[PDB]
C-alpha cells in the first residue's frame, strides 16, 4: 500500500511500481468483492463517487501531457518563493506528507501555470508547426 | 522545474461512506438476520495490515466520524427494519385490569378495535405493568400518546453479530496500535487497514454488555477529566461474567388485529411467578472495582474514591437494559456501586415490551414474548461512569464521585471505534527538480 | 555501462585543475563528484551535475557538456591532493558507477 | 546529521561468507535506502548494492551470485553478507546513506555521509 | 466556466485559453465534497450520473478520432466548403461558430469513422 | 459481429474494424440517445456498472502499457504449463471462445504477470 | 395519537384582524403606465 515515513527522495524511487497499484486499487479487486435504502442507494453512491475522482485525477494528467506517465516533466519553472530551500532539503529531509503541507497554499498557481504552457501554449506551436 | 507525479503516498483526513462487510455467514432463512447479511458485502479473506514505519499520527476517539457512521446505520436500519411490520394503534383503547411482588404482571380485559366485521367482539392479554398508564379504574398503553407503537416481525432477529467496517477504494482506514492510547493526541505504530475489525453492535446503556478488552490493566479514557460533565469511559483488561434470566415459563397466543395480521401476547403463566434476576461474582466485581478505583485515582491524585449510585427519573437512563433473547431487562445495579474505595450478587431487574429505543420519540417497537422460559449470559468489558461535580466543601472531604451513569448510546459505539481514523488518499502532487 | 577517466593530473599551487570524465550520454545522465584522501571515506564535493554541498569551498564547481562532464578546482591548495572521482547511476540496471579515480597532484 | 559505524570479522577464510553490520546513530533506517561500496586495496571503488526496508533490493552484477543485503528496522542497523569470499575479496567495505531526487529516466543518487569503512581480509 | 471571450475573443483568442474544459468533469467533485430524502437524492443522483456519462462520451470520440491526448487536434481531413465557408480571416477573427452545426454534425458526424477506418 | 465461430487468426484479423464498432462507447452514443421509484434505481445500478465496465478495461490495458491500441505484444514470456499447444493450432484450428475457455484459469495469473512485467519498464 | 390542535377561549375583548399602509403615493407606477398608455389604448385617464 504504501510507507510516507520515508523522504521524497526514497519514496519515489519505486514509484514507478508503487504507482500501478493504487491504481489499481482505485476500480479493480473490490468491485469484484461487491457482488452481492440502508446499505442500497449508499453504495450506489459511493460507486459513482469513486468514478468520480478518478476521472478527476486521470483528467488532469491529461490536460497536463502527463498521459500514460507516472513521472512527467514540464517547461514550467518552479518559482522560488515556493518553499524557499535547497533541493536537498525538499527531496532528502522532507517526506511527501510534510511537502505536500508546506506548498498546499501554492496549489492552484502551479496548476494555472502547468495548464497555461503544456498542451496549450504547446499546442498552438505544433498547430503552426503542421501547418506546412 | 516543475515535475508532476502520480502515485504520491500523501493523505488527508476525510468523511465517507463505509461499507457494511459481515462476518462469514449467518444467512438463516427460517428467521432472517438484520444488523449482519441484510444487503451486506460478504467476507474479504483476513488481509494483512500495514505498518507505516515511523509514520506518525494525530487520533482522536471525540469528533470521530466513525462514530457517527455506525450510529446512522443503527437507526436508520432498526427503522427499515419495523417499518413493513403492524401497527398496534388499534389496541389503544380503555383496559380494565385485575392483575395475575403483586401486580407485577397486570391481566387486562380488552376491547377489541374491531378488525374485520365491524361489530365488537372482546379478548385478554396479560402485560407487565411498566407497559401501562393507571389513568374509574382505567389503563392505557404508555407510547400511545406520542406515535404508532408497532410490532416487530417474528421473521425479523437483532442479533448483534459483528459488523466490518470497509473503506470505498481511494480511501483507507488508519489504525493506532500505540500502547495505552487514551483517546487523544499523536499515535506512533500507525498501520492501514483495509476494514475495521468486527464491532458487535451491542446495544446498551450504564453497563457494556460484550466487546473488546483493554491489554494490560485497565484504561480510562475521557475527553476531559477535569470537566465533570464529560463521560469517561473505562475499559477492562479481564471479563467479568454477568448471568441473566427469566424464569417464567410463558404460553403465546394470538390476536387477531388486522386483515392479514396478529398480535402477539401472553396468555397465560405456567407455574409460580419469580422475578428476573441477573447474577455477577462477587469476588470478580470487588476486584474489578479495586483496579478501576486505583486507575481512576491515579488521574485524581489522593483522593478517596466512591461510586455512589445511578440517578434519574428515566428508567431507559437509570437502569441498565439488556437484550436477552429479544426481550428487555431493565436491571437495578445499586448493589453493583453503592460502595468506597481507600485502601453471588443478585440485581433484581423487570420486563419491559414497549420501548421508545434510542430515547428518542415518534416511535416505539413492541416486542412479543418469548415462549417458555429465556436465560443468556455475557461478558462486561467495561463501564460508562460521570463525575457528580464539585462542592462548598472545596474537596477537603474527599470522597470523589463517580457515578454509573451513561445515557447516550454513541458512547458504546465509541468505546471501539478509538482506534481508527478515516482518510483520503490524494495521489497527485508535484516537486522541483531539475530537467526540462 | 562504464565511465572513462584519465588516470592523473598534476597543476602548480594557485592555479586552477581541470579534473575530467566522460562516456555515453553523459548529457542525459547527471554526474557527480567525490573527493578521496588517503585513508579516509570518499566525500561528496558536487551533487547533481554543479551543485555543491556545505563544507565544500567555493572554489569547487562543476559543469556537463556532450560525452563529457568536468570538476572545477580553482586556486588549487596543497591540501586538495585527492582522488578525484565522477559517477553516475545507470537507470536501464541500477548499475552504479564509478570512475577510476584521477590522482590530483598540487606541485 | 548522519553517523555510521561499521563491525565485522576483519580475518576471514577462503572459502567463508563475510557478514558485515553497520549502524545508524543518525535517523531511521526506514527514512533512506542503504548502500555498500568495496574498495580493494590499491584500487578505486565498486558499487555491491542497496536495501531499502521494504524490500527493494539491487546489486552490482559482478557479485550476484554469492551476495545478499538485509535490515532490521528494530535496532535501527543493516547488513551485507558475501558468500564464498577469496582473497581477491579483501577490501575495505563501506557504509553509506543514499539521498536522491527523481527524473523521468534519469534518476540521480547520492552517497552523502560514509562510514570510515571496516578492512576484510581474507586468507588461509 | 469563466468563458472569457465567448463572444468574439477573436475565435483565435479562444483557444489560447482552452481552460473551461477542466470544469464539467471536476467541478461535480468539489460539489459532493461539499454536502459530504429520495425526493430530491434520486434526481440528483441521476444527474451525476449523467455528468461522468457525457463526459466519457466525448472523450471516447476523441479516442476513435485520435485525439484523446490532445487539446487541439488537426486531422487529416479537408474542410469542405461545400458546406460552409468565409475567409480564414474571418473564422479566426469573429467567433460564433455555430453555422456550421447543420451541416458539420453529419459531414465530421461520418468521418470521425470513415478517417480513423481509411488511415494507413 | 460474427465470424464467432471463425478462428483466432480469422476473427483477429481486422480485429479493429469490429472492435470500433464494439467500443463506439459501451453504450455507443448513450444508447443513441433513443433512451435519452424502483424501475429508476434498478437503472441507475446498470448504468453504473457499464460505465465502470469500461473504465476498468481502459485502466488495465492502460497498466499493461496498452494505451491507444488494440494489440500488444508485452514482455511477458508464455508458459506452457498454461497451455502446450502448437502455435499454429491454436491460431486456425480453435476460434476465440474456445481459446478463452482452454486457459479460463489462467487468466489472473497472466494478468498479474503482464501487471509487473509491464510496469518495470524504468517510467 | 391524533390530537387536534384548536382553540380554546379569547381572553379580553374581541377585535377584527387588519394591515395598515400609510399615505403611499405610487404616482410613479402611474408614470411608467403613461409610458406604455399609448400602447395600452392609446393615453388614457388611468384608473384603479
Ligand atoms: C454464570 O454462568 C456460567 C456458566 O454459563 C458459570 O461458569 C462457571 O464459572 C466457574 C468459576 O466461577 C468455572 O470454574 C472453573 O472450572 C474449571 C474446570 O472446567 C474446565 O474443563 C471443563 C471440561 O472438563 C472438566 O469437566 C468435565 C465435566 O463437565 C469432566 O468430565 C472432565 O474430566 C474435567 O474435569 C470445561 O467444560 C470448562 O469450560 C470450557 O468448556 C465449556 C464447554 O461447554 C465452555 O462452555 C466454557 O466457556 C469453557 O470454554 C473448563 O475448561 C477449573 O479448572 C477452574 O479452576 C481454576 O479456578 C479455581 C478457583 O477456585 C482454582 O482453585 C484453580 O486452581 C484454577 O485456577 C475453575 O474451577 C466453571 O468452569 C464455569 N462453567 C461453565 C460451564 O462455564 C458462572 O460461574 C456463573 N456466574 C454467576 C455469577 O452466576
Ligand atoms: C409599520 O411599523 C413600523 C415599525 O415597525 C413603522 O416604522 C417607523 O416609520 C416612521 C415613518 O417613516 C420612521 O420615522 C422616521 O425616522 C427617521 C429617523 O430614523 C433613525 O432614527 C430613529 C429614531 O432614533 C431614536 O432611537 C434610537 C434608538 O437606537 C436612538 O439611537 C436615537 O438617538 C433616537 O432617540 C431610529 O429608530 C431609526 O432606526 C432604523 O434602523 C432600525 C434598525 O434595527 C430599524 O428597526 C428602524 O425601523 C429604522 O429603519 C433610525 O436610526 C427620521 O429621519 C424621519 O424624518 C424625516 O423623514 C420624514 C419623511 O416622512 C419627514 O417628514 C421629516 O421631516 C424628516 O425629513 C422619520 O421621523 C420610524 O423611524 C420607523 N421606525 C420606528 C421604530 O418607529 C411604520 O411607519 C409603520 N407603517 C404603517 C403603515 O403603519
Ligand atoms: C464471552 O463469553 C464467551 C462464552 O459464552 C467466551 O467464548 C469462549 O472463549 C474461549 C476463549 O477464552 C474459547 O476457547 C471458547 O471456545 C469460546 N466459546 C464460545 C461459545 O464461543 C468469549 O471469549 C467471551 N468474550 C470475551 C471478550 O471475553
Ligand atoms: C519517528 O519519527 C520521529 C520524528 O521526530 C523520530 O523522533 C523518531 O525517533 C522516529 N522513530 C523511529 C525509531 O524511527
Ligand atoms: C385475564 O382476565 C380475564 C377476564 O377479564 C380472565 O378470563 C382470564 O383468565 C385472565 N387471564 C389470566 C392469564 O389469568
Ligand atoms: C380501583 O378499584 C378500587 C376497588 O374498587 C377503588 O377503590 C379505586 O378507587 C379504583 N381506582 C381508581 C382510579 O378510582
Ligand atoms: C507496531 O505495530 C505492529 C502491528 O500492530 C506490532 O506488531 C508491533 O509490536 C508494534 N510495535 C510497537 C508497539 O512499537
Ligand atoms: C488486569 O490488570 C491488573 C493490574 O493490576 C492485573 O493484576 C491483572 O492480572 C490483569 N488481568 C488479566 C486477565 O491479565
Ligand atoms: C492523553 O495523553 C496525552 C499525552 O500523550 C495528553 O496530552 C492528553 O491531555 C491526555 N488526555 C486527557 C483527556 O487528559
Ligand atoms: C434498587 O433497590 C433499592 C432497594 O432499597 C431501591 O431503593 C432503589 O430505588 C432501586 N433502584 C432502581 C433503579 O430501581
Ligand atoms: C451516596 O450518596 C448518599 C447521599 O445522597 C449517601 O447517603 C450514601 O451514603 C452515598 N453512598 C456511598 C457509597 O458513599
Amino acid at each position: 500500500l504504501g510507507a510516507a515515513g520515508s523522504t521524497m527522495g526514497a519514496a519515489s524511487m519505486t514509484l514507478t511500481v508503487q504507482a500501478r497499484q493504487l491504481l489499481s486499487g482505485i476500480v479493480q479487486q473490490q468491485n469484484n468483492l461487491l457482488r452481492a435504502t440502508v446499505w442500497g442507494i449508499k453504495q450506489l453512491q459511493a460507486r459513482v463517487l469513486a468514478v468520480e475522482r478518478y476521472l478527476r485525477d486521470q483528467q488532469l494528467l491529461g490536460i497536463w501531457g502527463c498521459s500514460g506517465k507516472l513521472i512527467c516533466c514540464t517547461a514550467v519553472p518552479w518559482n522560488n518563493s515556493w518553499s524557499n530551500r535547497s533541493l536537498d532539503m525538499i527531496w532528502n529531509n522532507m517526506t511527501w506528507i510534510e511537502w505536500e503541507r508546506e506548498i498546499d497554499n501554492y496549489t492552484g498557481l502551479i496548476y494555472n501555470l502547468l495548464e497555461e504552457s503544456q498542451n496549450q501554449q504547446e499546442k498552438n506551436e505544433q498547430e503552426l508547426l503542421e501547418l506546412d | 522545474w516543475v515535475t508532476v507525479y502520480y502515485g504520491v503516498p500523501v493523505w488527508k483526513e476525510a468523511t465517507t461512506t463505509l461499507f457494511c462487510a459481515s462476518d462469514a455467514k449467518a444467512y438463516d432463512t427460517e428467521v432472517r438476520n438484520v444488523w449482519a447479511t441484510h444487503c451486506c458485502v460478504p467476507t474479504d479473506p483476513n488481509p494483512q495490515e500495514v505498518v507505516l514505519e515511523n509514520v506518525t499520527e494525530n487520533f482522536n476517539m471525540w469528533k470521530n466520524d466513525m462514530v457517527e457512521q455506525m450510529h446512522e446505520d443503527i437507526i436508520s436500519l432498526w427503522d427499515q427494519s419495523l417499518k413493513p411490520c403492524v401497527k398496534l394503534t388499534p389496541l389503544c383503547v380503555t383496559l380494565n385490569c385485575t392483575d395475575y411482588e403483586r401486580g407485577e404482571i397486570k391481566n387486562c380485559s380488552f376491547n377489541i378495535t374491531t378488525s374485520i366485521r365491524d361489530k365488537v367482539q372482546k379478548e385478554y392479554a396479560l402485560f407487565y405493568k411498566l407497559d401501562i398508564v393507571p389513568i374509574n379504574n382505567s389503563y392505557r398503553l404508555i407510547n400511545c400518546n406520542t406515535s404508532v407503537i408497532k410490532q416487530a416481525c417474528p421473521k425479523v432477529s437483532f442479533e448483534p453479530i459483528p459488523i466490518h467496517y470497509c473503506a470505498p477504494a481511494g480511501f483507507a482506514i488508519l489504525k493506532c496500535n500505540d500502547k495505552k492510547f487514551n483517546g487523544t493526541g499523536p499515535c506512533t505504530n500507525v498501520s492501514t487497514v483495509q476494514c475495521t475489525h468486527g464491532i458487535r453492535p451491542v446495544v446498551s446503556t450504564q453497563l457494556l454488555l460484550n466487546g473488546s478488552l483493554a491489554e494490560k490493566e485497565v484504561v480510562i479514557r475521557s475527553q476531559n477529566f477535569t470537566n465533570n460533565a464529560k463521560v469517561i469511559i473505562v475499559q477492562l483488561n479481564e471479563s467479568v461474567v454477568i448471568n441473566c434470566t427469566r424464569p417464567n415459563n410463558n404460553t403465546r397466543k394470538s390476536i387477531h388485529i388486522a386483515p392479514g395480521r396478529w398480535f402477539y401476547t401472553t396468555g397465560a403463566i405456567i407455574g409460580d411467578i419469580r422475578q428476573a434476576h441477573c447474577n455477577i461474582s462477587r469476588v470478580k466485581w470487588n476486584n474489578t472495582l479495586k483496579q478501576i478505583a486505583t486507575k481512576l485515582r491515579e488521574q485524581f491524585k489522593n483522593k478517596t474514591i466512591a461510586f455512589n449510585q445511578s440517578s434519574g427519573g428515566d428508567p431507559e437512563i437509570v437502569m441498565h437494559s439488556f437484550n436477552c433473547g429479544g426481550e428487555f431487562f431493565y436491571c437495578n445495579t445499586t448493589q453493583l456501586f453503592n460502595s468506597t474505595w481507600n485502601d453471588h450478587i443478585t440485581l433484581p431487574c423487570r420486563i419491559k415490551q414497549i420501548i421508545n429505543m434510542w430515547q428518542k420519540v415518534g416511535k416505539a417497537m413492541y416486542a412479543p414474548p418469548i415462549r417458555g422460559q429465556i436465560r443468556c449470559s455475557s461478558n462486561i468489558t467495561g463501564l460508562l461512569l460521570t463525575r457528580d461535580g464539585g462542592s462548598n466543601e472545596n474537596k477537603t472531604s474527599e470522597t470523589e464521585t463517580f457515578r454509573p451513569a451513561g445515557g447516550d448510546m454513541r458512547d458504546n459505539w465509541r468505546s471501539e471505534l478509538y482506534k481508527y481514523k478515516v482518510v483520503k488518499i490524494e495521489p497527485l502532487g508535484v516537486a522541483p527538480t531539475k530537467c526540462k | 555501462y562504464e565511465l572513462t577517466q584519465p588516470p592523473s593530473v598534476s597543476v602548480a599551487p594557485g592555479k586552477t585543475a581541470r579534473i575530467t570524465c566522460g562516456g555515453n550520454n553523459i548529457g542525459s545522465k547527471s554526474v557527480h563528484w567525490y573527493q578521496q584522501k588517503p585513508g579516509q571515506a570518499p566525500v561528496l564535493v558536487i551533487y547533481y551535475d554543479s551543485d555543491r554541498p556545505s563544507g565544500i569551498p567555493e572554489r569547487f564547481s562543476g559543469s556537463k557538456s556532450g560525452n563529457t562532464a568536468t570538476l572545477t578546482i580553482s586556486r588549487v591548495e596543497a591540501g586538495d591532493e585527492a582522488d578525484y572521482y565522477c559517477q553516475v547511476w545507470d537507470s536501464s540496471r541500477d548499475h552504479c558507477v564509478f570512475g577510476i579515480g584521477t590522482k590530483v597532484t598540487v606541485l | 546529521q548522519v553517523q555510521l559505524q561499521e563491525s565485522g570479522p576483519g580475518l576471514v577464510k577462503p572459502s567463508e561468507a563475510l557478514s558485515l553490520t553497520c549502524s545508524v546513530s543518525g535517523v531511521a533506517i526506514s527514512r533512506h535506502y542503504w548502500n555498500w561500496i568495496r574498495q580493494p586495496p590499491g584500487k578505486g571503488l565498486e558499487w555491491i548494492g542497496y536495501i531499502f526496508f521494504n524490500g527493494n533490493t539491487n546489486y552490482s552484477p559482478s557479485l550476484k551470485s554469492r551476495v545478499t543485503i538485509s535490515v532490521d528496522t528494530s535496532k535501527n542497523e543493516f547488513s551485507l553478507t558475501l558468500r564464498s569470499v577469496t582473497a581477491a575479496d579483501t577490501a575495505v567495505y563501506y557504509c553509506a546513506r543514499e539521498k536522491s531526487v527523481v527524473e523521468p529516466d534519469n534518476m540521480v543518487r547520492w552517497f552523502d555521509p560514509w562510514g570510515q569503512g571496516t578492512l576484510v581480509t581474507v586468507s588461509s
